[PDB]
């Protein structure tokens, strides 16, 4: 007779997790735009520079 | 057009959590060498002629 001791375990688990969260955020934005423009017509030519 | 830009977002959070749990468990242990125990129900019969 093999003197071996064996065991089986069954387990059930039901978990209810109720969670809260909150947040704030603060953003600060700098921006530097550029522009150049060359217009041309039959007899009218222009140019423009912007920032 | 040539547009540069630069932002900076500063944030903060608080949080709660309420976790309720109910756990059921069952276990059956056994030893293969000692599975069962015996018990006999027996009588004694004298069919002879002298008592013992």
């Amino acid at each position: 007779s093999k003197n071996e001791d064996q065991s089986t375990q069954n387990t059930d688990s039901q978990t209810r997790t109720i969670s809260k969260n909150t947040s704030t955020s603060r953003t600060h934005t700098s921006e530097v735009h550029g522009n150049a423009e060359v217009h041309a017509s039959f007899f009218d030519i222009g140019g423009s520079v912007s920032a | 057009g040539f547009s540069n830009s630069n932002s900076s977002t500063v944030a903060i959070d608080h949080s709660l959590s309420l976790a309720g749990e109910r756990t059921w468990a069952e276990t059956m242990g056994l030893n293969t060498a000692d599975t069962a125990r015996l018990n006999a129900n027996i009588r004694y019969v004298n069919t002879g002629t002298a008592p013992i």
